[PDB]
């Protein structure tokens, strides 16, 4: 069977036939700080302000491609990320799926990151079977992981999502906690949906704040400034 | 001339100047993650194969942001990037992460008219059938997108000759043309069929 030859005869996209650990989830949910969140317009902030550094940084720009204040590539590669990274550390950047793939990249080696992952949210069209340049229909987007210092796969499956949301799947935050890379975890333009025990969740539109650095760098305070957030407390 | 056509040969020495223009050229290249250097990836006569059209180019790894750096020495923006989804024959999926798909970069070179583009979408499922193999879904995907025209697929094996293709690559046996043109141009260049230094 050719899938691509479906698609075009029907509009049923091929990965709309694609087919088809908790003691681990327990752990985690054990060793997860309380959510922390904080509204700050990320464009007029020092984001050196967000202590302590971060073992994972989650950064979700809303960038114009979403819609059809937005974030443009050159606003992003701005952002002082290196000055809140934590010498070995993980960042997951979503990056859409037009020329962000290429800039993501640029702002990763900025920031002092190499790409080790090139994580693919793929979108089914089960319920409803343009850029200029583009020479496909685009059915996907990507979340680049990168790593600084010294059981799950590279693809998210599910359906596209009704226009205007604008929501990535909360599978992201599955992977990202399975990896077990330390209890610090930033997600940089969240919403008060995205809201999350284990992180502190920083962006514009969130309606309150609960931010505290002093309480926040208690939960991290030894003995426990070394947890992957992986193992009993 | 629409059959397949294809050359035996050492994709780094060959005079890729006497197969003439093409609207789509795919590569499968030994990235260095037998393989060929980065500086030998550079170095490929990409450039005299086309003025206007698409690069389709395989990458994974380190060759993920090494595809890109050659894509762009070579003259082309990267416009959109396929990925195919691995699946056994019941369809199910197969260092930080499993792998379950690989990457095909596409380029765009000059102002390509009269290709369609949008038929296809940028997600192949497919089954892995043998080692090393990509799948046959991308010449379907490449004809509907430029009907007719010319292609050259480079290091490519004899499972991957197509019509309306040539193919290069070392494990092909021996020289099959069929396009006038190319002939003479071969005779003249390689009087001797041997293609040396
Ligand atoms: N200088 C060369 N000139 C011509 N052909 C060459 C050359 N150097 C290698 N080749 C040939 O290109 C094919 C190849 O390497 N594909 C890349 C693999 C990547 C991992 N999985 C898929 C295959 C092989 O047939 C190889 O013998």
């Amino acid at each position: 069977n050719d899938y691509c030859q479906h698609f075009v005869d029907t509009g049923h996209r091929p990965q709309n036939f694609i087919r088809d650990i908790r003691l681990k989830d327990e752990l985690i949910a054990k060793s997860n700080t309380p959510p922390m969140y904080l509204q700050a317009d990320i464009e007029a902030f020092d984001i050196r302000e967000l202590t302590p550094k971060f073992d994972v940084i989650l950064l979700e720009p809303p960038l114009e491609e979403y819609y059809r204040k937005c974030w443009t590539w050159d606003d992003i590669m701005k952002l002082e990320i290196d000055e809140i990274a934590a010498p070995r550390s993980f960042i997951f950047l979503w990056c859409g799926s037009g020329e962000g793939l290429d800039l993501g990249r640029v702002c990763l080696r900025k920031w002092g990151y190499r790409r080790c992952e090139d994580i693919c949210w793929i979108k089914t069209n089960k319920n409803n079977p343009l850029d200029p340049k583009a020479v496909f229909q685009r059915t996907k987007e990507h979340c680049l992981m990168g790593i600084k210092g010294t059981v799950d796969i590279d693809l998210i499956i599910t359906e596209e999502p009704e226009i205007g949301n604008i929501e990535k799947p909360v599978e992201i935050f599955h992977i990202i906690e399975h990896f077990c890379l330390g209890r610090r975890r930033l997600h940089l333009f969240g919403r008060d949906s995205t809201i999350r025990p284990g992180w502190l969740t920083v962006g514009p539109t969130l309606t309150n704040s609960n931010y505290n650095a002093e309480t926040y760098a208690s939960y991290f305070s030894a003995p426990n400034s070394y947890l992957t957030g992986c193992t009993e407390e | 001339l629409f059959p397949p056509q294809w050359i035996c040969c050492d994709i780094r020495y060959l005079d890729v100047s006497i197969l003439g223009k093409f609207a789509v050229v795919m590569a499968d290249p030994p990235w260095d993650i037998g393989t060929l250097t980065d500086d030998e990836m550079r170095r490929l006569n990409i450039p005299v194969l086309q003025d206007d059209g698409f690069l389709f180019l395989w990458v994974t790894g380190r060759a993920m942001e090494l595809g890109r750096e050659c894509l762009n020495l070579w003259g082309y923006e990267r416009v959109d990037e396929i990925i195919w989804v691995k699946t056994n024959q019941l369809q199910r999926i197969i260092h930080w992460l499993n792998h379950g798909k690989e990457h095909c970069l596409v380029g765009v070179k000059g102002n390509p008219q009269g290709f369609n583009q949008g038929l296809d979408c940028d997600v192949i499922v497919a089954e892995v059938r043998s080692t090393s193999h990509k799948p046959d879904e991308i010449y379907g995907m490449i004809e509907r997108l430029s009907p007719g025209t010319r292609k050259i697929e480079l290091f490519g094996r004899p499972h991957n000759v197509q019509p309306n293709w040539i193919t290069l690559g070392n494990q092909l046996d021996g020289i099959h043309l069929l396009d006038p043109d190319v002939v003479a141009r071969f005779k003249q260049r390689y009087p001797d069929g041997i293609i040396s230094k």
